[PDB]
């Protein structure tokens, strides 16, 4: 393909420009996409480390199915986000942070909000379902 | 107006975290000239492509104490010294005598208590046993038996006793290590190169560049060069006498070696076993006589002052020769791969510096041109690795060696801190700090390739 | 990195048994988440499976995609239950009956189900032209 | 047995004539699924082709992902195409044209086929989300 520009998957180098304007920068870094010896042994380890991100980003992809989304990159749900933890409102906060400072305005509820992408999710089939089920 | 969730996929974010990370190394210091070897071992050879990407208009936190790295490589690298555990020989696990006055060899040496010595009280009490012989210098004299004593063999009475014998190599090769995938590895600049806190010139690898191991109690050496000045690092240097390391511009020199000759009369002792018994007097008349380049030592201090009086105001301020207790403590330390060794930093060291509107009082000397010259101890009997039960005797080494070595940093206490004429030695640390210089400059992180965020579009339904 | 589950994907182990329990919380049964010379050749045989077994984890998705059914977990189509597979009845299945059980009732109709997948999802790509198809 | 380009890449190497029946034939075929020391070195690079026929999928189908499809090896868009690249008759075309002839016929309009399928996803996806997002 290419020689690594710093960083692999992920491709890390809009690194901490403003969140608002990330959003283009993102969309666009998807738009585009002993003479033998020891120096084969290494050849493991690299390649070892290769299969662990694809590992790690098809364990971490699967998470998206359980959310009802497909890599179509702006995924959105009707959970509410409801303000009251940093409560910013809209320009302040993606004008202002780094991505690398919205987790420390916010990590902890994660652990419930996975919760709430997932039974929102679920809603969103069941509340058809039922509809459906009347007969 | 209202607002929903919404989630994004390659979020630009990362998180600290304590890891393994795995290692290249210099590809050719080990070679089939070396088959099973330690340093031959694991590790892989070396990467020349390390690349970057700015951190343009962004900044990191930094911590060298809170760091988990040097944890990470003070595991492994020591495994060379269980690697090392060699067997004692059959004459010596016990306690034995050695009978002399003057040395078995044709004379004791020109310098200190070197008047080698038979085995006596000998398992056997037998000529196969008796016959055998060691080099003497300083602890190999220890009281046992009475007066006219018959020596100790000191090495007994500690949980492990072993030699690593000549075949075994210490070369201090360049790792540079790379994080594991997903992870990256994050290196700190600017010219406020203080690390801690807060970063401005922050930037991105896959790997460090090449880093060397050293093994000193007091001046580190033999490698990374700092970045043009001087400069300090402690954790909280508001600290009475918590551990200080200095940083230097340029590598002053240490002179000298101790090429005092004994001849290569090693032994297939006993059942089949190995010793290295060396003899003979030829080449016996020598001696350590160390010096180095005086102002490339006095220009360090005379700075140093002036960079003391941003971190204690006004005060006179002042070194003392190196702390008591033990050789080691008493000394700056080292081994060329054929004799132990320890310089007295308990004789030197010793200035005041005044510091009013100064033009006066702060070294050594002034305009002589000159250098100096120093002295400096051995010790043959070892208990080899500090913080374990593990004692060696040492296998010597014929003639001069390839050996010198130049100074890249001091570690450093403010022993005696509470009263003017500022005091300080040089010397404390853990071992394991040797290990902290150059490494302020990295962190290691752990990628997270996902977050959520409010937004305007109400999803479908 | 993680431990096993029969295979480092797919996480047999919490077999269930009733295929009810197994069923009604499925999600959470995946959203949880020479000195060393030959350590070559004790990569090299394990790294051949772990590459092949994601290969087969991707003949899976191929027949996901398929079904029209990229990223679901539970999924379902057009396509009727229509009355010949066995009678064994939805309060009479689950409740009484394992995944292995069923397989063995259910082995024969395995194609035929597949390719009744296969038609239905081809058609309604092109039954929404019955209203579209303008021009 | 598996369809075979590469291992799993191109699902038959053979292409089937004609751009008509082989495009559905595809989707069937889819459905349808010293010696020792210096060996061990040749177990390399199979490996390293196996890995990039993976990396070279996954970045291709990100591509049809942020085009809003996935697995779907035909689908259908909004975006139009304005009578003026060859206009040959489609049944000509199906019948007459191999890929590996529109290949030729058509082809380099592509980075501009390729923003139009972008450019009109989002365009379209926010288009829902904003008629959807008063309150
Ligand atoms: C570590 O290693 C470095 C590099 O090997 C050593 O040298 C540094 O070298 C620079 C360049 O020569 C030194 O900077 C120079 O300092 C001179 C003295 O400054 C004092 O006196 C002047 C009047 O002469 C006062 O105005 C000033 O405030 C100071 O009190 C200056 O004479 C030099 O001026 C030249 O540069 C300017 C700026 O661009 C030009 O406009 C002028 O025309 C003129 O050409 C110059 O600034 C620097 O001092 C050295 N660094 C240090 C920290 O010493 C180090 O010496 C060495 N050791 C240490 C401890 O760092
Ligand atoms: C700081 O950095 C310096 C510079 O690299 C190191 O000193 C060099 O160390 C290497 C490696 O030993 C020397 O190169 C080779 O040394 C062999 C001799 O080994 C003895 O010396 C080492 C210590 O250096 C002991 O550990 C060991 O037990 C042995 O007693 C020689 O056989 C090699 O010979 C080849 O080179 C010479 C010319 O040098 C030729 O005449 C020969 O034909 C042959 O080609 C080789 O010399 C190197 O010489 C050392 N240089 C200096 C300036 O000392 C320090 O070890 C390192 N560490 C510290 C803490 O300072
Ligand atoms: C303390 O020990 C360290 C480590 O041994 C010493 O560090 C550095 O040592 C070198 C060589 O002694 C000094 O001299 C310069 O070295 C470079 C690199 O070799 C030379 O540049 C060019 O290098 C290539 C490849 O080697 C060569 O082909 C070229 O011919 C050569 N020259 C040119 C013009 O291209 C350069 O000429 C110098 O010879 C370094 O100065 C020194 N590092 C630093 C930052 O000073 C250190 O010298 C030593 N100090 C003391 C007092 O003992
Ligand atoms: C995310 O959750 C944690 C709690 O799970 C929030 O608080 C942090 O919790 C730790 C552990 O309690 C705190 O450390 C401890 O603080 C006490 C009191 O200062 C001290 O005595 C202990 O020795 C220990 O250091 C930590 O300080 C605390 N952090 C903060 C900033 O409050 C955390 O705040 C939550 N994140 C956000 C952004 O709300
Ligand atoms: C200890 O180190 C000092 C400082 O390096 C040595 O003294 C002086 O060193 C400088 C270079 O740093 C010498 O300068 C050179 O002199 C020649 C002419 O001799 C000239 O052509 C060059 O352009 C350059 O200026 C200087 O001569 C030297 N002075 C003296 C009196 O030695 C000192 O020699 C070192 N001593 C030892 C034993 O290491
Ligand atoms: C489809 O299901 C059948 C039944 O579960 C699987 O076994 C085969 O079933 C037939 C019909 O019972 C057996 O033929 C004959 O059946 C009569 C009445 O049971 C019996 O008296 C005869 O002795 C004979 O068995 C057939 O032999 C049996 N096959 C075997 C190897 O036992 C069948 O394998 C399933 N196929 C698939 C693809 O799921
Ligand atoms: C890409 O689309 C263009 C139209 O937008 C197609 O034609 C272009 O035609 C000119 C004139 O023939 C090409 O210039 C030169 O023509 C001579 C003679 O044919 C040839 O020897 C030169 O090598 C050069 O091609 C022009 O390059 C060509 N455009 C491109 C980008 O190839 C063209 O047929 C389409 N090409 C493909 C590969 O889809
Ligand atoms: C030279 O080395 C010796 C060790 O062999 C140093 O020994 C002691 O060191 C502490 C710290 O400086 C002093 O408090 C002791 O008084 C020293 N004891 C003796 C017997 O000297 C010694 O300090 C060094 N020599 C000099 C002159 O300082
Ligand atoms: C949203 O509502 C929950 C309770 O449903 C509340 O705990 C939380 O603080 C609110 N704010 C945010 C930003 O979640
Ligand atoms: C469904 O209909 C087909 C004919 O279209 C018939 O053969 C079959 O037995 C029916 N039942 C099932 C469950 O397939
Ligand atoms: C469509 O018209 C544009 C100009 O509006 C022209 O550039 C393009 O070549 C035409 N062809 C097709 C099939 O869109």
């Amino acid at each position: 393909a290419v020689g690594i520009g710093a960083v692999f998957l992920g491709f890390l180098g809009a690194a901490g420009s403003t969140m608002g304007a990330a959003s283009m920068t993102l969309t666009v870094q998807a738009r585009n996409l002993q003479h033998l010896l020891k120096l084969t042994v290494w050849g493991i380890k690299q390649l070892q480390a290769r299969v662990l991100a694809v590992e790690r980003y098809l364990r971490d992809q699967q998470l998206l199915g359980i959310w009802g989304c497909s890599g179509k990159l702006i995924c959105c749900t009707n959970v509410p986000w409801n303000s009251s933890w940093s409560n910013r409102n809209l320009s302040e906060i993606w004008d202002n942070m780094t991505w690398l400072q919205w987790d420390k305005e916010i990590s902890n509820y994660t652990q419930i909000i996975y919760g709430l992408l997932e039974e929102s999710q679920n809603q969103q089939e069941k509340n058809e379902q039922d509809l459906l089920a009347l007969d | 107006e209202n607002l929903w969730v919404t989630v994004y996929y390659g979020v630009p974010v990362w998180k600290e975290a304590k890891t393994t990370l795995f290692c290249a190394s210099d590809a050719k210091a080990y070679e089939k000239e070396v088959h099973n070897v330690w340093a031959t071992h694991a590790c892989v050879p070396t990467d020349p492509n390390p690349q970057e990407m700015v951190l343009k208009n962004v900044t990191e936190n930094f911590n060298m104490w809170k760091n988990d790295m040097v944890d990470q490589m003070h595991e492994d690298v020591i495994s060379l010294w269980d690697q090392s555990l060699k067997p004692c020989v059959k004459l010596t696990p016990l306690c034995v005598t050695l009978n002399c006055t003057n040395a078995t060899a044709s004379n004791s040496s020109i310098i200190e208590g070197m008047k080698n010595c038979s085995f006596n009280i000998t398992t056997e009490l037998r000529d196969k046993r008796e016959k055998k012989n060691a080099l003497f210098y300083k602890l190999d004299i220890v009281q046992l038996d009475g007066n006219s004593s018959q020596y100790r063999l000191i090495n007994c009475n500690t949980s492990v006793i072993t030699q690593a014998c000549p075949k075994v190599s210490f070369d201090p090769i360049p790792i540079h290590y790379c994080a594991p995938a997903g992870y990256a590895i994050l290196k700190c600049n600017n010219k406020t190169f203080t690390g801690t806190g807060p970063c401005n010139n922050v930037s991105t690898v896959q790997c460090t560049h090449g880093i060397k191991p050293v093994v000193s109690t007091q001046l580190l050496l033999n490698g990374s060069l700092a970045e043009g000045e001087i400069i300090i690092r402690s954790e909280n240097i508001t600290n009475n006498v918590k551990t200080i390391i200095v940083h230097l511009n340029e590598s002053v020199k240490i002179e000298c070696t101790r090429p005092n000759n004994k001849t290569r009369t090693s032994i297939r002792i006993g059942p089949g076993q190995w010793f290295y018994a060396t003899g003979q007097v030829i080449g016996d008349i020598r001696e350590a006589y160390c010096n180095i380049n005086e102002s490339k030592w006095n220009e360090t201090l005379q700075r140093v002052s002036k960079k003391l009086k941003e971190y204690f105001p006004h005060k006179n301020i002042t070194f003392q020769p190196s702390s008591g207790g033990d050789l080691e403590i008493t000394t700056h330390s080292f081994n060329c791969g054929g004799e132990f060794f320890y310089c007295n930093t308990s004789s030197l060291f010793n200035r005041t510096y005044m510091a009013n509107s100064t033009d006066m009082a702060n070294s050594t000397e002034t305009n002589s041109t000159r250098t100096i010259t120093i002295h400096c101890r051995i010790k043959q009997i070892i208990n080899m690795w500090q913080e374990v039960g593990r004692a060696m005797y040492a296998p010597p080494i014929a003639g001069n060696i390839t050996c010198i070595s130049n100074i890249t940093g001091l570690l450093l206490t403010r022993d005696g801190g509470k009263n003017n004429t500022e005091t300080f030695r040089p010397g404390g640390g853990n071992m394991k700090d040797n290990w902290r210089s150059e490494l302020y400059k990295y962190k290691v992180v752990k990628i997270e390739p996902l977050g959520v965020a409010p937004t305007r579009c109400k999803r479908r339904v």
